[PDB]
C-alpha cells in the first residue's frame, strides 16, 4: 500500500526543488554579471575626466569692444588615466553668463 | 574646443563679469571652467 | 522523503554562491590592477615637468 | 517541501537588501551634495576679503 504513494510524492517534490534550483542557478548567473558590469562601469566612472591643459583665450571687436566673437581653449584626458568619449551626440557642452 | 558667438550672444562684450563653461561627457565626470572677466586688453585677452 | 528535495536545493545554493565568488574575486583582481595602474601614472604626472 | 519555503525566505532577503540598496543611494547622493556645497563656501571663505 504505502510503497507507492510515498514514491509519486517523492517524485514530485523532487521535481518541485529542481525547478526552484533551475531558477536560482540561472538568476544568480544573471545578477553576478550585471555586478560585474556594474563595478566596470563604476571604475570607468571614477577614472574618466578631462583637465583643462592651456590657458582661455577670448576675442573681441578690439579695440571697439562692442561686440564678441570667439572663445578657445585646450582639453586633455586628466592625469594619463583613461580615454574620454566626446562624440556631439553624446555629450553636452553649456555655457551661462549669469 | 572652440566655442564661436551668434548674434544673440555677441551683442555686448563680457566686462565684469563670471563666464562658465562646463564639458558633460556620456561617461566620466565634468569639467567646470569658470572666470571671472576682466575688460579685454587686445584683439585675443587671456582670461584663464 | 525530505532527505532528497533538500539535497537538490543545497547543491543549487552551493553552484550559486560559487558564480558569486568567481565573479567577486576576479573582479576584485581587476579593479585592483586599475588602482594600481593609476596611483602610477598619478606619481608620473606629480613628478614629470 | 524544501522548494517553497526557501523561495519565501529569499524573496525577504531580496527585498531586505534592495530596501538598503535604496536608502544607501539617496543618502550617498544627499551627502557627497553637501560636500560639493561645503567645498563651494570654503573656497569663498578664501577668497572673499
Amino acid at each position: 500500500l504505502a510503497g507507492l504513494d510515498t514514491a509519486i510524492i517523492l517524485i514530485a517534490f523532487i521535481i518541485t526543488a529542481a525547478v526552484l534550483a533551475y531558477v536560482a542557478v540561472n538568476m544568480g548567473l544573471f545578477v553576478t554579471q550585471k555586478a560585474k558590469t556594474t563595478i566596470n562601469k563604476g571604475e570607468e566612472t571614477a577614472s574618466t575626466a578631462l583637465s583643462l591643459s592651456g590657458n582661455v583665450l577670448y576675442a573681441v571687436n578690439y579695440p571697439t569692444n562692442t561686440k564678441s566673437y570667439w572663445m578657445y581653449f585646450t582639453v586633455s584626458p586628466s592625469s594619463g588615466v583613461s580615454s574620454v568619449d566626446l562624440s556631439p551626440s553624446t555629450t553636452a557642452i553649456s555655457f551661462t553668463a549669469a | 574646443v572652440m566655442i564661436l558667438f551668434g548674434p544673440g550672444e555677441a551683442t555686448n562684450v563680457f566686462q565684469y563679469e563670471t563666464v562658465t563653461i562646463q564639458i558633460t561627457p556620456n561617461i566620466g565626470s565634468p569639467l567646470t571652467i569658470s572666470q571671472y572677466i576682466y575688460q579685454p586688453d587686445g584683439k585675443v585677452t587671456v582670461i584663464g
